[PDB]
């Protein structure tokens, strides 16, 4: 599924550029603060890539809506397309799940 | 090598 435990950032943009289309996503661990995990996004042909914040006692995206699971922010996200916005702005859909 | 990570508005 949606869950991808074993590989990198650029890994991860590899997949979505050849498996994937604009809209597909997948979850991944987090280099730069080990034991998280990120977010991993194709639009306009480009991967994008999202921190998730791992409190201990939520999952968010160091802001917005709070989760009790990983899954659920996934969730969420996939249900709510407008809520990801960028300060730009511009809004990053979570769309499809890149199964593992 | 290291990836690009985006500036969020959520609150």
């Amino acid at each position: 599924r949606w869950f991808h435990p074993n590989i990198t950032g650029v890994e991860a943009e590899n997949l979505l550029l050849t498996r994937g289309v604009d809209g597909s996503f997948l979850a991944r661990p987090s280099k730069s603060n080990p034991g998280d995990f990120t977010l991993s996004v194709r639009r306009n042909g480009a991967v994008t890539h999202i921190k998730i914040q791992n409190t201990g006692d939520y999952y968010d995206l160091y802001g917005g809506e709070k989760f009790a699971t990983l899954a659920e922010l996934v969730q969420y996200y996939m249900e709510h397309h407008g809520q990801l916005k960028e300060k730009n702005g511009d809004v990053i859909e979570l769309k499809y799940p890149l199964n593992c | 090598k290291q990836v690009e990570y985006l500036d969020l508005d959520l609150d």
